């Protein structure tokens, strides 16, 4: 909604800092399968 | 309006009896003829009488005859204090501060008294409401400590980001 | 509901938390399901101071929230909240709180040798060893900023780190004993 | 921000100052957000 996110599956305003802690748990390989260079 | 600005003076008149200090209690019709209330009809006086000299918690009803409670507002130091003790133990609450002054002369010397036992925090109002401090158990903080403590965030920290850090520091 | 759970609880929360939070987990305390206007009503406390420590207690999730829909009466659409304390959570964050200052403490150790001694007054700034010596010129045989042109000292930067030092030791008096509740409540 | 993290300010002002970067630095990014407010530059002339 303009310049946030929000979660619902109750609805929570998500964080910038919670996808980037997401990010970074994501691994490399997991990369080469959304199409994204790791390095 | 008719026959409430009347049960408001009568009220009035009874915290300024109070503020006089004549703990005997006082005939109605009495306290009529000094209010100047005889022109008033004797039917709302009786509707008074039956319901909202009762409701009044301040009133009290004594052999027949209505007055204020001697035992609702505070009179010693140290009744305030077993008082807050009850209420911290049944989870009451502070009491206003305003309340407590014009129940108790010199209630601020009272608090003085008090010393440490008392907590008082401040209101945007002004007044003042105190919690019984824990005799059981006393604990120091110090501000550096609380320091460390603020600038570290959890919430920053996913849960199962956390249970993954006791496993992973082998325990 | 051994009361060993609700003994670390109480000390955890008493001695290295806020009052004013302390105040709610009591109402937490008291009762295990409570209604979040009723929490207001026993709090006697501003919606919006309390709204800013709800806040703070959602980010630390000390307490699970959960969202509750019935039908009232009138029939108005009514939304009800419900927090209760959940110690298999609560354990862990505290650890957490307890855990992350140990983390902060080596970091700023690590900080105070990642500063570099040499600094010099007219520069105005730290100084590496590295330019301080390429600075210095083999034919005028002292060693000197090139560009400020005065003596460079490092017992300066030596001070604060002696001071940080017997912080730490205080820190970890204060700290030892609530090790000790952490290892009964393990038991 | 930094002050209110460190003196432990409401949440609720701390939400907002984190709103208020974010719109700070996406402005910056881009001046032409869809259905968000222009930056101007205290003169009415909006921010390139
Ligand atoms: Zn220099």
């Amino acid at each position: 909604s303009g310049l946030e996110l929000y979660a619902e599956w109750k609805k929570i305003l998500l964080s910038p800092e919670r996808v980037h802690e997401i990010f970074k748990r994501i691994s490399d390989e997991e990369c080469f399968v959304l199409g994204m260079e790791p390095r | 309006g008719y026959k409430f600005g009347v049960l408001a003076k009568i009220v009035n008149y009874m915290k300024t009896r109070h503020q006089r200090g004549d703990t005997h209690p006082l005939t109605l019709d009495e306290i009529l003829d000094e209010t100047q209330h005889l022109d008033i009809g004797l039917k709302q006086k009786q509707w008074l009488m039956t319901e909202a000299l009762v409701n009044n918690p301040k009133i009290e009803v004594i052999d027949g005859k209505y007055a204020f409670k001697p035992k609702y507002n505070v009179r010693d130091k140290k009744a305030l204090l077993r008082l807050l003790d009850q209420h911290d133990q049944r989870g009451l609450g502070g009491i206003l501060l305003e309340d407590i002054e014009e129940a108790l002369p010199n209630s601020q010397k009272a608090v003085k008294a008090l010393g440490d036992q008392i907590l008082f925090v401040n209101r945007p109002d002004k007044k003042k409401i105190l919690f019984f401090n824990d005799k059981s158990c006393q604990f120091s903080v110090d501000e550096e400590f609380q320091k460390l403590w603020r600038s570290v965030t959890v919430d920053s920290m996913d849960e199962e980001k956390i249970e993954e850090y006791l496993k992973r520091q082998g325990i | 509901v051994p009361a060993a759970l609700k003994r670390l609880a109480k000390y955890v929360i008493r001695g290295f938390y806020g009052i004013e939070h302390a105040l709610a987990l009591d109402i937490l305390i008291r009762n295990s399901c409570v209604k979040e206007e009723d929490m207001l009503e026993l709090l006697k406390f501003d919606r919006k101071q309390l709204r800013s420590v709800l806040n703070n207690l959602k980010g630390d999730k000390f307490i699970k929230c959960r969202m509750r829909v019935e039908t009232a009466a009138d029939g108005k659409t009514t939304r009800h909240n419900y927090y209760f304390i959940n110690y298999r959570t609560l354990v862990n964050v505290v650890k957490y709180k307890l855990d992350h200052m140990r983390r902060r403490i080596e970091t700023d150790e690590r900080d105070s040798t990642n500063r570099a001694s040499f600094k010099c007054p007219v520069c105005s700034s730290t100084f590496t060893d590295l330019e301080a010596n390429q600075l210095f010129d083999p034919m005028t045989g002292t060693f000197r900023c090139t560009f400020c042109h005065t003596e460079v000292e490092e017992d300066e930067s030596a001070m604060p780190k002696k001071d940080a030092r017997t912080l730490l030791a205080r820190f970890n008096e204060q700290i030892e004993p609530i090790y000790a509740l952490l290892r009964e409540t393990e038991d | 921000l930094r002050r209110n993290e460190q003196n432990g300010a409401a949440a609720h002002v701390i939400a907002e100052d984190v709103k208020l970067l974010q719109f700070h630095v996406a402005t910056m990014v881009d001046n032409e957000l869809p259905g968000l407010p222009r930056a101007m530059q205290k003169s009415g002339r909006p921010l390139k």
